[PDB]
C-alpha cells in the first residue's frame, strides 16, 4: 500500500482519488492519501474552492516512483512531483503517518469499482495519449482539447485519442461504401484492432481511459471519445463474442458509477439509444442494457 | 448549409452546381399475388441530375436489373444514386466537376458524402425548397427513353430547350418549375394546357412545345391557374 504525502495544503481545495473524495479548508494539516492499493493507476484531481472551473489532476501508478503533491503559489495549483532520494522520501511519509496527517484510501474489502473502471488502463500506455515525457505521471484537466478537436490549438496540451471518424477514406473501403458505413466491421476489426490498437485490451484501455476523464474533468473531447469507440463496436455485424461480453462488463461498471445529476451532460441520446435499441449489437449489452433503464430511462 | 428562399439567385451564379433528385430511382406497381398477398413488380427508373444555369440533365436511367436479388431495396437505391453520381462527376472534365451537389431529399446526404469522399472541395447540400423534380416522369420524352431501355444508359438533354437564347436562367428555372409543379399537381390537365392546341409542334430535338414569347405568358398563366384551382379542389377554398 503505497502513499502520496503533500507538503501542504495552502488552498481550500475538494481533492478527489479515484471514484472518492474529500474536502480540506485552507491551510488545514492535511498531508496526503496513504493505503493507496497496489496494482492498478490511480487518478487525484482537484477542484479549488474559489475557482470551481477547471477541475485537473495526475494520472500515476506508484509502482513507477514515489510522487508528492506540493502547491505552486506562482501557477496557482497544486502540482505532482518526482522525489528521486527515495530514503528523504520514506522518511518525510513515515513521519507524516506518525503524526496521522494522512486520509486513508478508503476501499471497502468487497468492492472491485476502481478495478472494473481501469482493468486495461495502464500508466506506460496512458503516456501514447496525454504526452509530458519528462514526467512519469500524467497530468488532464477540464479544458484540453483531443487531437480530433484541433482538426475540426497548442498541440503539447493535447489528448492523442485514435481519431475515429466514420465518414473518413480510413473508415471506408472503395467499392464498399455502402456497405462499410452501414456496417462498420471492417473499420473495427481491420484498420483499428488489427492496424491501430493491436488488440481489444488496448482498445477498451482507450475507451476506459475516455470515459475517467470525461467523468473527473468534464472533458469533452474525452465524452466523444468514448461515445465513439462504443458506437463503432454497437455498429459492427461482426464482433467477438468475448469482446462483446467485456463491453456489456466495462459500461455496466461505468453507467452504475456516473454520478445521478451529471447523467443530462455525460451522456450523449444518440448514441445510447441507437445502441441498445437499433444497432447490431442491440441484444448483446444485457446487463447494461438492464443498468440504464433502470436509473436513466429518460434518456430511452 | 441548405439551400432555401433566401439563398435562391445563388443557383444562378458562375460556380458549376448540379441538383440531384432520386426520387423516380426506385418505382414499382403493387399488385395481388395469386395467393391473395401482395408484391411490387419494379419498373425502370431514373436518376434526375440537373444543371440549373445551363439546363443540362444528365439522365441516368436505372434498369430493373440492377435491383435483382438485393434486398432493402429502398435504400439500396440511395445508395445506388450516390454511387452514379459520383462516378458521373469522375467522369467530368475537372473544369467541369461541380463545385456543389445539391440533393432534393436529406436522405440523400450520407450516401452522397461517403460516395464523394475523393472529393473533399465539392459540397453536398440540402435543400428547403419543395422542388417538383418528381414530376420529370410526366415529360413524355423522358418518359418514353426510361420504358424503353433494355440496359442501363445515360441520356444527355437540355431540360430548358432553346429557352437560354431569349431569357435567363432565373427565368427558365422559374419556368421549368412551373411546369413541373403543374404537372405535378394534375397531370391531365397540364398536359392538356401544354398540347390542346394542335398547330404547336414540340422539335424532335426538344421536349416541351415550341411557344412564341407571348403564348409562354398564357402558358404560364394557364398553369398558375391550374395550380390554385387544385390548391382550390384539394381544400375546398
Ligand atoms: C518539501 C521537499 N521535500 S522532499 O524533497 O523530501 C520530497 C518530498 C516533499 C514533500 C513530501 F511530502 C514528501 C517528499
Ligand atoms: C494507439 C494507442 N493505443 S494504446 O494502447 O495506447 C490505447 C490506450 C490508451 C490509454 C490506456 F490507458 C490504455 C490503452
Amino acid at each position: 500500500m503505497n502513499t502520496v504525502p503533500f507538503t501542504s495544503a495552502p488552498i481550500e481545495v475538494t481533492i478527489g482519488i479515484d471514484q472518492y473524495s474529500f474536502n480540506v479548508k485552507e491551510n488545514q494539516p492535511f498531508h496526503g492519501i496513504k493505503d493507496i492499493p497496489i496494482g492498478h493507476v490511480h487518478v487525484i484531481h482537484f477542484q479549488h474552492a474559489d475557482n470551481s472551473s477547471m477541475r485537473y489532476g495526475y494520472w500515476f501508478d506508484c509502482r513507477m516512483g514515489n510522487f508528492y503533491i506540493q502547491y505552486d503559489p506562482k501557477d496557482g495549483l497544486y502540482k505532482m512531483m518526482e522525489e528521486r532520494d527515495g530514503a528523504k522520501f520514506e522518511n518525510i511519509v513515515h513521519n507524516f503517518k506518525e503524526r496521522q496527517m494522512m486520509v486513508s484510501y478508503p476501499k471497502i474489502d468487497e468492492d472491485d469499482t476502481w478495478y472494473n473502471l481501469t482493468e486495461f488502463v495502464q500508466m506506460d500506455k496512458i503516456r501514447k495519449i496525454v504526452r509530458k515525457d519528462e514526467n512519469q505521471f500524467s497530468y488532464v484537466d477540464s479544458s484540453m482539447t483531443t487531437v480530433q478537436e484541433n482538426e475540426l490549438s497548442d498541440p503539447a496540451h493535447s489528448l492523442n485519442y485514435t481519431v475515429i471518424n466514420f465518414k473518413s477514406r480510413e473508415a471506408i473501403r472503395p467499392g464498399h461504401e455502402m456497405e462499410d458505413f452501414l456496417d462498420k466491421s471492417y473499420y473495427l476489426n481491420t484498420v483499428m484492432l488489427q492496424g491501430i490498437f493491436k488488440n481489444s485490451s488496448n482498445y477498451f484501455g482507450e475507451l476506459q481511459f475516455a470515459f475517467l476523464n470525461a467523468m473527473f474533468f468534464g472533458n469533452y473531447g474525452s465524452s466523444l471519445q468514448w461515445h465513439a469507440m462504443i458506437e463503432l463496436i454497437c455498429s459492427s455485424a461482426t464482433v467477438p463474442k468475448h469482446m462483446l461480453d467485456k463491453l456489456d462488463e466495462i459500461l455496466y461498471y461505468q453507467i452504475k458509477t456516473l454520478p445521478e445529476q451529471y447523467s443530462d451532460i455525460l451522456l450523449n441520446e444518440r448514441v445510447w439509444n441507437i445502441c441498445l435499441y437499433s444497432s447490431f449489437q442491440k441484444n448483446s449489452l444485457h446487463n447494461t442494457e438492464k443498468i440504464m433503464e433502470n436509473k436513466y430511462p429518460e434518456l430511452l | 448549409g441548405a439551400m432555401n428562399s433566401s439563398n435562391y439567385a445563388e443557383l444562378f451564379n458562375n460556380d458549376i452546381k448540379l441538383f440531384v433528385d432520386d426520387t423516380n430511382v426506385y418505382r414499382v406497381t403493387v399488385h395481388k399475388t395469386f395467393e391473395g398477398n401482395v408484391a411490387t413488380k419494379a419498373i425502370n427508373g431514373c436518376i434526375f441530375t440537373l444543371n440549373p444555369k445551363t439546363g443540362h440533365l444528365f439522365l441516368k436511367i436505372i434498369h430493373t436489373s440492377v435491383w435483382a436479388g438485393q434486398k432493402r431495396l429502398s435504400q439500396l437505391a440511395k445508395w445506388k444514386t450516390a454511387e452514379e453520381v459520383s462516378a458521373l462527376v469522375r467522369s467530368l472534365p475537372k473544369e467541369e466537376q461541380p463545385k456543389q451537389i445539391i440533393v432534393t431529399r436529406k436522405a440523400m446526404l450520407d450516401p452522397l458524402e461517403v460516395h464523394m469522399l475523393d472529393f473533399p472541395n465539392i459540397a453536398i447540400r440540402p435543400t428547403e425548397l419543395r422542388l417538383p423534380f418528381s414530376a420529370a416522369m410526366s415529360i413524355d420524352k423522358l418518359s418514353d427513353v426510361v420504358m424503353k431501355a433494355t440496359e442501363p444508359q445515360m441520356v444527355l438533354f437540355n431540360i430548358y430547350d432553346d429557352w437560354l437564347d431569349r431569357i435567363s436562367s432565373y427565368t427558365a428555372f422559374s419556368r421549368l418549375t412551373l411546369l413541373l409543379r403543374a404537372l405535378k399537381t394534375n397531370e391531365e390537365s397540364a398536359k392538356m394546357i401544354l398540347l390542346s392546341d394542335p398547330t404547336i409542334t414540340i422539335k424532335s430535338y426538344h421536349l416541351w412545345p415550341s411557344f412564341t414569347d407571348e403564348q409562354w405568358i398564357t402558358i404560364e398563366s394557364q398553369m398558375r391557374d391550374l395550380i390554385l384551382t387544385e390548391y382550390g379542389r384539394k381544400y375546398n377554398v
